[PDB]
């Protein structure tokens, strides 16, 4: 229920953006979830959501490629 | 802007090395600040209502001139003509912000005087920074055999550094004690305007 | 399904860059726990070390201002009592300047501290100018009052 209030999510956006200068898969997941919530409320275009998901996928692949075969 | 002009002026003054971009930038900011900050009416003949008609630098320079080759002499003579405003009136006016601080389009004598003054500032700054760097090196002074294919022949000469320019600027800002003699015996702080060295 | 675009936008293809350690948990903890390319910690393989340079800094400044020292003597240019005074001076200067600058910066609506505030404080309170880091006129009422006074004088 904490994510239904507009003020609460506006607050969480600041924390998510604060932890985004060192991207990691979990942080990118949180960003994508926030993007989905924004899209649900007619505050974002699907194209931005797709771009965010593409960035997350690319980072996940890059991290997969650094492990033992 | 004016990076290569600064390089030529430093070369003429005695800096034969290749100073980095930071030194040129600092010198440029100093010169720009000075330019932005910037008989005779008070002669004895002015005492009356009606006027009537009348009727170590040199030594080092000479030593250097005697100690240069023909190609070095040609390069020195060509670099001696470096200027800030010579046939660059529009660029100099844009760089100096003439319109924002004065009525636009001053006469050309003003521009020539400004160029002369700027050349003098660059010369003085270089001459002082060289001495500071030399003293620092002289105090500081007191494993790969074989050899490769790209290492320099003898090296040993390095340009000045931003700290040397900063020390020279600190030295050039001090005023005579005459401007402070009136505060003797008190605890008043001296506050003044930028000194035009 | 999923819309695999015919071309990826410039953000997805970036050639990663070094990144700092953020989160506030801490670093170097030998416990049970990442970006693509972390930044290398600073290190020095061999040399004098900071513990010596920091102690020699004051002697270097004294040599600079004192004019020059003759051979066979150096370092002992201030007595033990004056060095403590100088260090106290430095600490007090730093603290006072920073305290003034932060409040001045917050006054004008900013949320970050920039060099302009420090420069303003240094220039207007201590008469110090550090190079290389980038008017008033009377209004009509004053003019009217001066005109009245001048008319009265004649």
């Amino acid at each position: 229920e904490y994510w239904q209030n507009q003020e609460n999510r506006d607050q969480l956006d600041t924390v998510i953006k604060g932890v985004m200068d060192a991207p990691t898969p979990r942080r990118y997941f949180f960003q994508a979830f926030m993007s989905l919530l924004k899209l649900h409320n007619k505050q974002e275009t699907p194209q931005d959501f797709n771009r965010v998901v593409d960035e997350a996928i690319q980072l996940s692949i890059r991290k997969w490629h650094q492990l033992p075969k | 802007a004016n990076w290569f002009e600064l390089c030529q002026m430093m070369y003429v003054s005695g800096e034969t090395g290749e100073p980095s971009l930071e030194t040129t930038g600092i010198i440029e900011d100093i010169v720009r600040q000075q330019v932005i900050e910037i008989g005779l009416p008070w002669e004895p003949a002015s005492f009356y209502s009606v006027e009537v008609p009348e009727r170590q630098r040199l030594r080092k320079a000479d030593e250097r001139t005697k100690a240069m080759t023909k190609e070095e002499y040609v390069t020195w003579s060509e670099f001696r003509q470096a200027s800030f405003t010579y046939r660059k009136g529009k660029r100099f006016r844009e760089w100096a912000g003439f319109g924002l601080v004065t009525d636009s389009k001053p006469s050309d004598d003003i521009i020539d005087i400004l160029g002369f003054l700027t050349f003098e500032m660059v010369q003085t700054l270089t001459e002082e920074a060289l001495k500071i760097k030399e003293q620092e090196d002289l105090h500081r002074e007191r494993l790969t055999g074989g050899g490769g294919l790209f290492d320099p022949p003898n090296e040993g000469r390095t340009p000045v550094e931003p700290r040397h320019i900063q020390e020279a600027f600190r030295r050039l800002q001090q005023r005579p004690k005459k401007a402070r003699a009136m505060l003797n015996g008190t605890k008043l702080q001296q506050r003044t305007q930028l000194k035009l060295f | 399904k999923l819309p695999i675009p015919k071309v990826l936008h410039d953000k997805a293809i970036q050639m990663p860059q070094p990144v700092p350690n953020i989160g506030g948990a801490g670093s170097g903890r030998p416990t049970y726990t990442q970006p693509a390319l972390p930044k290398t910690p600073a290190f020095q393989l061999e040399g004098e070390g900071e513990r010596v340079l920091n102690k020699k800094k004051l002697d270097e400044l004294v040599r600079q201002v004192c004019g020059g020292t003759a051979e066979g003597q150096d370092g002992n240019m201030l007595t033990p009592e004056v060095e403590e005074s100088v260090l106290n001076m430095a600490d007090a200067f730093v603290d006072n300047v920073l305290h003034q600058a932060c409040r001045n910066a917050k006054e004008r609506g900013s949320k970050v501290l920039e060099i302009r505030d420090i420069q303003l404080v240094l220039e207007r309170v201590y008469n110090i100018r550090i190079p290389g880091y980038a008017k008033v006129q009377p209004n009509s009422n004053w003019i009217k009052k001066m005109s009245a006074v001048q008319a009265a004088k004649v």
